RNA sequence: AUAAGGUGGGGUUAGUGA
């Protein structure tokens, strides 16, 4: 079953694997993004409100004045969307915020405010966006493209091997905050925890313990366990757990309970070690030589002196022992030490800290962060606050929060914006893990520590920065405020404003424009993930593994797509399937796998958490029952692929796309070939150029109608209806009934988008695909846009194609090409140039338009209008003039004297010179439009007038048109109330419609709607008149330009371009080609039945460049050509429905298991003839990425064809006339041509413009400009031994002035004769350094 | 400079030398009104930063910018760098008289012209035109010329046409390595706007036409024109100075045509009759009355200079093809006849124009080449080789192999199950025994392919050289090897992992049948850490080699003999195992230090200041002489130079 | 371990700071002294 | 010959098979 619309061209669909989930909404990234960016959202995540309700309220200076926040409301935009591309205006609407402004009386911040105000107040403007998602800024089609990024969090690294040479790896742990200042632990060889702050220079970690108001026995007894010495009976026995005693040999004979249990030679063993904790005893006796390399921990003191015996993080001495043996201390605390377990790392640590107390600590921070300055105890402590314990200095998001607490095992996903203390001794206590062994370090590249932003992230974080910038601002004027006079537009400047964000807007790494000349070449730049931009990497200084694949992309990033060149891998692309997460990970959607039913409902994974489960793959076969008919299955537990059970799968995959993205989605037969020619095709794929006439693709991959449908650029039935008025221009439709509003009934009316100019100079125009009186379905395509064909995206044609040598033409990848395809005009396109002619009013006054010209001849001057101007449609040269253009030099505008004696003597004077924009030389084409803009209160051109009454009539031709169809539907609703309550059906119509009020009808609610409609009515008539004449305002009025000009005028002209040998087209293969020789007809191969080739490609390309798909292809565009040539062999032949019926069923059953299994028998036999004659040039034929046809369909479809199972057919030559040996495959390849044409490649200079820093020519073609000869070529011209010529070429060819102008006159001399000179770069250069203080001379 | 309305486009310079003005002054100012010394030692401070603001920003602890928040340029980044005045604007020139376009092919043209568009060439030779339209009167002041060649009038075409008649160009491809990517040709104007180029220059270029751009040169004056046509003409460089190979070997498709003109099926038409001349044998070929590869005793003639350069007939009935007594009318006199007796792969036919050009000079090798070149196309076209999905064969042992593998790893791996085993010993079981088994179905392809085609000869049966069209592309030499058609036909590989190991179970499928999902996906793994790799080493190699031509930059072969007789000592290297460099390549024109003592014991060879060419590497190899010290480079006792018979042979002449 | 702090700013302040405010009856003792 | 022309940023093109 289908849409009435889907029946004109049913493909036929191979695929045995049963799709369970659609595709999504392709845009849904910058959609959801941007949308989640302006709505009125409460409870401040995530959007505006976040900003206002971050910022505000916002007190004074302890003024007790404060401004607080109320709401925000975003008006309408004052001009449409295609009005602001003709224009050049921001498509964007006015920011009013309703503010609220209070202030406290004096003696009383708590108390009652003396006064309140509140104004909703203005602040710039912000762009919206389009439903095709992109922006436009000034008067050009802009797209944000999303940033990857990492994401904030912490983390931790080893920088292995490398560094040091020692074969010693490193430890380091990073905190990344969201906003403010990184912080970063590390250690070294020596193996000591230092710190450093934003990269700077190194420091123990324990001055910033000491900073966070620690003492010492604080940081031993955090860091380290209590390890407990006793005085007792003699040598000061032991408390021990003999866990301690593993991974080290007995020191000295270890025992207890009178017993041996470890000799000195044994490393206690856990078998030794289940010895004693199996007696289980702790009071044990060491020799007191042991504590003498013992730390104790705490700080035992005297107690009769009260002084210290001994700090903490020294050594013991066994005179030490002595003196606290004196003492009488009977506890001795210490600390475990294990090199391999448990190793006292941060003791050395306070050893080479030299400080002691908080103050001194927080000196040397304060010493290093802003070095050379005094010290100053508060400046020292603020700024210790100021750097990771403020709400304005500091954040991290919540995103940050959630990586945090799950990355020290916390619990709760919530948290604080700043951090605490617990945060960052936790943070030590896992490094210091990871150095004893336990845990492991993470890699970047893994994509759960990559987080996407979109584009309302990066709009809100640049608020962000321009409301706290005005922030310093009105703090300041209110820390100032004097009271009762200020209303808060005085400390509140838009400026700030609206220049942060339309900085952003105008200038960003990621603010790119975009490309326009393929509905596929917007539809990937939208899908585009840089890792470029503000925070992000540098192209040339990332290393080979960021560059790399990782296995936590698959399904989540297209592997293969990415642009070759100086960045590849950097700007990488989304996959299919993928959305974002709530955070801003990349969610992949799955099945749900019970325990041997695969459920069909769908489920979404992050990155990380994935790798816990077992994933079915998705060509597993399954029958029927959630059961997979195997018992071992392909499946992937954590980054790697290996055969499972049967039952210990988790999920399956949805479909067998999810690993692409959309830019190879539509390349067929994809598996068969290599991913470097895989990486070509859909590079190249996107470069291609719309054709004249478009056409659909024989091997279509089913992905045709999501993209054609999802690009914007083809025109959509928004409700189900029926067609009305068809017209090239303009299409209306009949609403359905039960899709009509009650209230409001109308119809619907596009209109079309007709020749505009695009983004890369072609054409973009929309067809009608529908005939009329025909019903049509809601979400339906009724336009064809540019290389859409009846909803199916369309890049180029497709054409028969063989492959053999054929007398070197084909060389390397030559394509030689028949005359036949030219003469089709099938391949010519059309390109649309814009010139502009500006009136700027200098001093010697302004500058004039008109057709008064001094000195040239009438032949320009036939083909302008009696304005200057040339009309619509002449066709032009180059070097014509389309408006002529003149300077007053020598105007005078003077004193009344003058004008006095200009009374006297007449008017004769000051008319001369001419700057009339003329046509570049070369080109030529059609003119098709032209715009004139013209600033206020200037006088306006009899030609802008009457292109601006024919706007002025078609806009009140278009609210004309409006209202009488409005009008018949409200005066037909009164026809339909006085249907009951007095029905005069021969008295309704003999008075028009106006008077059907007053009839005779009762005094009830059926008259008073009668009344209200007559209201209706009146704002009908009133309201009309206002938006005709408002419409007329925007029309007539002058509107502002650039600061200094008049008027400019804006040329559109237009080209056509066919063919030419040197021209660059390909295929869908990574096979390129430039086109080598157009030859005639006759000298084409020819099979028997004499139909020509039209492309003979070449044989050698396929087994060195390993792109077998272009042949599988060409066998099945053979197969689907002799099919609808079949059905066309059976129709231009009278032929019944039955037989078409019963052949063509035939052609959709086809063998195996495929989805499609559709039936003829349900149809009208008229959509049977109507779809014969779509299929009588072609069957489209799907084929899915990895589920595609195999070899035994397509010999079978051949089979259904008369072509021969081989598909090598013999040839004839058109000049021998005679066989080929060896019959030759053939074809129908479907073929691109691409925007790189040699008209603008090719390029000269005999002797043009010279720079002027050196006297040395331009480079570039558009500045009419030379070559450059680098300096390899240099190299290899005195490889040879090239004399003359370089010294010719380097300096008369190049720099020198007087050789060039002396070598011209002996070329038009006749002579050759080289005069050396001196090179003008050198005389540069030695007087530039001359000019630095050196002296360098020419000797004798 | 202004931009584009009232605007200017500053200098950086004009910018700081206002700031070192003004400091200069408020310090005059200041010294005037007798400041204390913390102001007056601050602005001295401030022009101390100043100035040196002005001579290097940056090499101070911070910078300035003035605008976009971007450190300005001082005068010391305007020498240094990739665009300071040496790299940029020194060495690197932007010339005029220059034109640049997309090449293409247009194989009809000989070797020592290029194609040339009509529009291109107007432009180029603007002056000429002046120069020879004012001789000729047509007319006679110079801006009545101007307007000549502006508006096209009919008889500029005739001058033009005229004065490219011996007029060499140069042309140029942007990544020009060695000094083969310059040279010279003569300009035959062509309709059109793209460059046609002979084919043969293409594989020197490394310019495949994919799409790449090439520039042009004109040498305007007379002596530059003569160091075209004398040196950078193409028909002078056919060896390449790294050695003595040919560089105008034929590249891809007319080795093809020719590897299928000398070959053979085993029964044919006209197998085996006899005939007089190859003359009949072109009557027989395109009367079509006997096949092209089928064998035929047939007469020819030849010639050779065994005495002072002197050619002698001789003849006989020699047994042969037809397609190579074909193509032996295209050969010149002196060549022996069994140079075509063979299938002509891609090296045969390389040292059959090398040993040409030792033999017969330079001109015969020329035209000899062009001519191979047209009977190239020619049966090549003719021939119809095409491709096919049914060419590719699978061996159908394939899956029997991948079966008895995969039993071996659960062999192997149940002993790991039980864990008898370790697991890199596990590992390095598996990953030999797929080892093998990959290698079994890499013969398995290659003995199905190679010699499938099995036919009867006047009699029963008989095996001879396939005649699928791939087994041909590879076996010429064409394009490709046993390894791609390996990755076709039988499996793929084992292709490595991100960390530089390799993964245990290889890709078990190939290209002919669809790979799953993670093979594809392991592969593009390897694709695309490869290109990346071939991104970043372009970059170092440029480096390296933009490096010692600066050390070495210098030296000229200036002087004829220094007269020394030291030097270094050349043997056959051998590894350890086999000789993997003879010694006649290593010694092959170098004049020696010593006299070569024959090992005849106290007997002179070859005298002690000699040119080594072939016949005397003939000479000292018939004798087995083992070491030769030689003069070299290191040991020339020249100031400032090298003495030429230090150095030996130009390699290209 | 004046840490070569290249901005004369810095410095500037770090000399300015020697200073301290005077109030305004010590303005009338130094103009009384001009 | 009146189309001229600096500085940044972005996008693209052409550059192996063992
Ligand atoms: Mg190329
Ligand atoms: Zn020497």
């Amino acid at each position: 079953v289908y849409s009435y619309t889907e029946k004109k061209r049913i493909r036929k669909d191979f695929g045995k694997r049963p799709q369970v989930l659609d595709v999504p909404y392709l845009l849904s990234i910058q959609l959801d993004s941007f949308q989640k960016f302006i709505e009125q959202d409460p409870e401040g995540q995530y959007g505006l409100e976040a900003a206002f309700r971050s910022v505000f309220p916002i007190q004074s200076y302890s003024g007790n004045s404060e401004l607080q926040y109320v709401s925000y409301r975003l008006g309408e935009p004052v001009f449409d969307v295609q009005e602001c591309q003709i224009r050049g205006v921001t498509y964007s609407a006015p920011l009013r915020v309703k503010l609220r402004l209070v202030i406290y009386e004096r003696e009383a911040p708590e108390g009652t405010v003396k006064d309140i105000k509140e104004q909703e107040v203005y602040m710039g403007e912000i762009p919206l966006m389009t439903d095709n998602g992109t922006f436009v800024i000034n008067g050009t089609e802009r797209v944000i493209v999303s940033q990857l990024h990492r994401s904030p969090g912490v983390f931790f690294d080893s920088d292995k091997g490398k560094t040091h040479s020692s074969g010693k790896v490193l430890y380091n742990a990073r905190i990344i905050p969201y906003r403010g200042s990184w912080l970063d632990f590390e250690f070294d060889p020596k193996d000591n925890l230092f710190v450093r702050i934003d990269r700077r220079r190194k420091l123990p970690a324990t001055i910033i313990l000491r900073a966070l108001n620690y003492t010492t026995e604080q940081i031993l007894d955090l860091f380290f366990e209590k390890v407990i010495f006793e005085i007792r009976d003699n040598k000061l026995q032991m408390e021990l757990v003999p866990e301690r005693l593993r991974g080290e040999t007995a020191s000295f004979d270890i025992e207890a309970n009178g017993k041996v249990y470890v000799e000195k030679g044994r490393r206690i063993t856990a078998r030794h070690i289940r010895q004693l904790e199996k007696d289980d005893v702790k009071l044990i006796e060491v020799p007191v030589e042991y504590i003498a390399g013992k730390v104790v921990a705490k700080d035992y003191i005297d107690e009769s002196t009260g002084e210290l015996i001994c700090a903490a993080n020294m050594e013991l001495s066994l005179d030490l022992l002595a003196k606290l043996s004196q003492s009488g201390h009977k506890r001795i605390e210490t600390l475990f030490t294990n090199d391999l377990d448990h190793g006292p790392y941060i003791s050395e640590t306070l050893r080479v800290d030299p400080t002691n107390d908080r103050l001194s600590a927080l000196v040397e921070i304060y010493r290093m962060m802003r070095p050379g300055e005094p010290p100053t105890r508060e400046a020292a402590e603020s700024l210790f606050e100021n750097l990771f314990f403020s709400e304005d200095r500091y954040d991290l998001s919540a995103v940050g929060r959630m990586k945090f607490n799950r990355s020290l095992l916390r619990e709760e996903i919530e948290g604080s914006g700043i951090l605490s203390k617990d945060d960052i001794i936790d943070v030590m206590k896992k490094l210091i893990d990871i150095r004893n062994g336990k845990g492991e370090v993470d890699d970047i590249d893994h994509l759960g520590n990559r987080r996407i932003r979109s584009v309302g992230e990066m709009a809100e974080n640049q608020f962000r920065v321009g409301l706290v910038r005005v922030e310093r601002a009105v703090k300041e004027r209110l820390s100032l405020g004097d009271l009762d006079t200020l209303m808060p537009q005085d400390m509140i400047n838009a400026k700030p404003i609206s220049a942060a964000v339309k900085e952003f807007f105008g200038s960003s790494q990621l603010s790119q424009f975009m490309d326009q000349n393929n509905p596929l070449s917007e539809i990937t730049h939208k899908r585009r993930i840089s890792a470029l931009g503000p925070g992000g990497l540098t192209r040339e200084r990332a290393g080979f593994e960021v560059r790399d694949v990782h296995p936590t992309h698959y399904g989540r990033v297209c592997p293969i797509e990415t642009p070759e060149g100086p960045n590849i891998g950097l700007i990488n692309s989304l996959s299919v399937y993928a959305q974002t997460n709530e955070y801003g990970f990349l969610e992949t959607p799955y099945r749900k796998v019970t325990d041997g039913v695969v459920t069909d409902e769908i489920h979404y994974l992050s990155a990380i958490e994935e790798g816990n489960y077992v994933i079915a793959q998705a060509n597993s076969n399954l029958d029927e029952e959630g059961h997979f008919v195997e018992d071992l299955v392909t499946c992937r537990s954590k980054g790697e692929s290996s055969l499972f059970s049967r039952d210990q799968v988790d999920y399956m995959d949805v479909s067998t796309q999810q690993v692409v993205s959309v830019g190879a989605s539509l390349i067929p037969f994809l598996e068969h070939d290599d991913a470097n020619r895989a990486l070509m095709g859909a590079n190249m794929q996107r470069q291609a150029v719309p054709t004249l006439r478009a056409d659909k693709p024989l091997v279509g991959t089913g992905m045709e109608r999501a993209v054609a449908v999802d690009s914007g650029v083809t025109a959509v039935a928004k409700r189900g209806g029926v067609v009305q008025y068809v017209d090239a221009s303009r299409i209306v439709i009949k609403v359905n009934e039960d899709e009509m509003y009650p209230g409001e009934a109308g119809i619907d009316i596009y209109n079309l988008t007709k020749y505009t100019r695009s983004n890369q100079n072609t054409c973009i125009n929309q067809m009608p695909c529908v005939s009329l009186g025909e019903p049509v379905e809601r979400g339906d395509v009724l336009a064809d846009g540019p290389s859409t064909d009846l909803g199916e995206l369309a890049l180029g044609q497709n054409m028969r194609v063989a492959f053999m040598p054929w007398n070197g033409y084909n060389f390397e990848d030559s394509i030689l090409v028949s005359e036949r395809v030219v003469q089709e005009d099938r391949f010519t396109t059309i390109h649309i140039q814009e010139l502009a002619c500006v009136s700027r009013d200098t001093k010697l006054g302004p500058e004039e338009i008109t057709a008064d010209i001094p000195n040239v001849g009438e032949a320009a001057l036939s083909k302008l209008d009696e304005s200057g101007i040339v009309y619509i449609g002449a066709e032009v040269t180059g070097g014509d003039i389309l408006v002529g253009k003149v300077t007053p030099k020598g105007e005078t505008q003077l004193t009344p004297e003058e004008k006095l004696l200009r009374a006297i003597f007449g008017e004769k004077a000051s008319d001369v010179k001419d700057s009339s924009l003329r046509v570049p030389n070369g080109v030529s084409g059609t003119v098709i439009d032209v715009q004139v803009f013209t600033r206020d209160g200037v006088e306006k051109d009899k030609r802008a007038l009457e292109i601006e009454e024919m706007q002025l009539k078609q806009a009140k031709k278009d609210l004309s048109e409006e209202l009488q169809i409005l009008e018949a539907g409200l005066f037909s609703r009164i026809r339909a109330v006085l249907v009951a309550g007095g029905v005069e059906a021969e008295k309704l119509d003999k008075l028009p419609r106006d008077r059907w009020l007053e009839l005779g009808l009762t005094d009830e609610e059926k008259q008073n709607q009668l009344e209200q409609l007559a209201e209706q009515y009146d704002e009908l008539k009133h309201e009309f008149e206002k938006k005709l004449e408002a419409k007329r305002r925007k029309i007539t009025q002058g509107d502002d330009l650039a600061p200094g000009v008049l008027k400019i005028v804006k040329v559109y002209l237009a080209v056509k371009r066919r063919i030419q040998p040197g021209d660059k087209m390909a295929g869908r293969h990574g096979n390129k080609g430039v086109i080598s020789k157009i030859n005639p007809i006759e000298d084409m191969p020819y099979d028997e039945n004499g139909t020509p080739v039209d492309i003979v490609l070449n044989p050698l390309g396929v087994p060195s460049r390993m792109n077998i798909g272009q042949i599988l292809e060409t066998h099945l565009g053979m197969a689907a050509k002799g099919i609808g040539d079949k059905i066309n062999a059976m129709l231009k032949q009278q032929q019944e429905v039955a037989k078409l019926r019963e052949f063509i069923q035939r052609a959709y059953d086809l063998g195996a298991d495929v989805r499609q299994k559709v039936d003829l028998s349900t149809f009208s036999d008229e959509e049977v003839m109507r779809l014969a004659e779509n299929l009588r040039k072609g069957m489209p034929i799907a084929t899915p990425v990895f589920d595609g046809a195999k070899e035994a369909e397509i010999k079978e479809l051949l089979k259904l064809g008369d072509l021969p199972t081989s598909g090598q057919i013999r040839l004839y030559d058109g000049r021998t006339g005679e066989q080929f040996e060896r019959p030759v495959t053939v074809g129908y390849m479907y073929m691109l041509k691409l925007n790189h044409l040699v008209d603008d490649k090719m390029h000269a200079r005999s002797t043009g413009s010279y720079s002027l820093v050196t006297q040395q020519p331009l480079g570039g073609k558009a500045q009419f400009g030379g070559q450059r000869f680098g300096e390899m070529e240099v190299w290899a011209l005195e490889a040879y031994g090239a004399a003359y010529t370089l010294q010719e070429m380097l300096t008369v060819k190049s720099d020198d002035v007087n050789g060039r102008t002396k070598m011209y006159k002996n070329i038009v001399d006749g002579n050759h004769q080289m005069e050396p000179g001196m090179p003008e770069s050198f005389n540069v250069l030695l007087k530039e350094i001359r000019s630095l203080g050196i002296n360098i001379e020419l000797e004798d | 400079v202004p931009l584009d309305g009232g605007r200017f486009a500053t200098s950086d310079l004009n910018d700081l030398y206002r700031r070192v003005i003004n400091r200069n002054n408020r310090l005059k100012r200041l010294l005037d009104l007798a400041a204390p010394d913390i102001i007056v030692r601050n602005e001295k401070r401030m022009l101390q930063e100043a100035v040196d603001a002005l001579l290097d920003n940056g090499r101070r602890g911070r910078a300035i910018t003035g605008s976009n928040k971007r450190p300005l340029k001082s005068l010391a980044d305007m020498i240094k760098g990739k665009q300071g005045r040496f790299r940029q604007n020194l060495l690197g020139k932007r010339v005029d008289y220059s034109g640049r376009s997309v090449i293409t092919v247009g194989p009809y043209l000989r070797l020592h012209q290029c194609g040339l568009p009509k529009k291109m060439a107007l432009e180029l030779f603007k002056p000429f035109i002046y120069g020879k339209l004012e001789l000729r009167g047509l007319a006679t002041t110079i801006k009545a010329a101007k307007k000549m060649v502006e508006r096209e009038e009919a008889v500029v075409w005739d001058i033009l046409d005229e004065v490219i008649r011996e007029h060499p160009v140069l042309l140029n491809r942007a990544p020009t390595l060695h000094r083969l990517g310059i040279q010279a040709f003569e300009p035959v104007l062509i309709e059109g706007k793209a460059i046609q180029l002979h084919p043969l220059v293409c594989a020197a270029y490394n310019a495949d036409f994919d799409g790449d751009q090439m520039a042009v040169h004109v040498p305007l004056t007379l002596e530059a024109q003569l160091e075209a046509r004398a040196l950078m003409m193409s028909t002078n460089n056919i060896l390449s100075p790294a050695n003595g190979e040919p560089i105008i070997v034929p590249s891809q498709d007319v080795v093809l045509g020719l590897y299928y003109m000398t070959r053979d099926c085993v029964n044919a038409k006209g197998e085996g009759m006899v005939l007089t001349g190859p003359k009949e044998a072109e009557r027989l070929y395109r009367s079509g009355l006997a096949s092209l590869h089928a064998r035929v005793k047939v007469r020819i003639t030849e010639y050779e200079k065994d005495a002072n350069g002197e050619l002698v007939a001789k003849t006989s009935l020699k047994d042969t093809t037809v397609g190579r007594a074909i193509l032996w009318m295209i050969v010149p006199k002196g060549l022996p006849y069994s140079i075509v007796n063979q299938a002509l792969g891609k090296k045969a036919i390389s040292k059959m124009l090398n040993t040409c050009y030792r033999i017969l000079g330079l001109k015969p090798t020329v035209i000899f080449a062009d001519q191979i070149m047209y009977t190239g196309f020619a049966y090549a076209a003719r021939s119809g080789a095409s491709v096919g999905i049914d060419d590719m064969v699978i061996p159908e042992k394939k899956h029997e192999i991948i079966s008895e593998a995969e039993a071996e790893v659960a062999e192997i791996q149940e002993q790991f199950q039980s864990g008898l085993v370790t697991a890199g010993e596990r590992y390095n079981k598996v990953i030999d025994i797929w080892a093998a088994a990959n290698d079994r179905v890499s013969k398995a392809m290659m003995d199905n392919l190679q010699t499938e085609t099995v036919i009867n000869r006047d009699g029963q049966e008989e095996k001879q050289v396939s005649f699928n069209s791939i087994y041909m592309m590879a076996d010429s030499g064409a394009r490709g090897s046993a390894a791609q058609i390996r990755q076709l036909a039988g499996m793929r590989g084992l292709m490595a992992k991100p960390d530089g190991s390799i993964i245990e179970t290889p890709i078990t499928a190939n290209f002919r049948e669809g790979l799953n999902v993670l093979q594809y996906f392991i592969s593009t793994h390897g694709a695309r850490k490869g290109l990346a790799d071939t991104a970043l080493k372009t970059a170092n190699s440029g480096y390296l080699t933009r490096r010692l031509v600066d050390v070495a930059q210098d030296l000229v072969v200036t002087e004829d003999d220094c007269g020394t007789h030291e030097g270094i000592m050349m043997t056959p290297v051998i590894e350890g195992g086999d000789v993997k460099e003879p010694l006649r390549d290593r010694v092959l024109g170098r004049v020696t230090a010593e006299d070569v003592l024959k090992p005849g014991t106290a007997d002179i060879l070859v005298p002690r200041n000699t040119l080594l060419h072939e016949q005397w590497c003939d000479l000292l190899e018939e004798n087995s002489v083992d070491a030769v010290k030689v003069r070299s480079v290191v040991s020339c006792d020249t100031d400032f130079g090298v003495c030429a018979h230090c150095y030996g042979r130009d390699l290209a002449r | 371990e004046i840490g070569r702090t290249t901005d004369p700013v810095r410095m500037y302040m770090r000399e300015m700071g020697t200073v301290e405010l005077l109030t305004r009856e010590g303005e009338i003792d130094i103009a009384k002294r001009i």
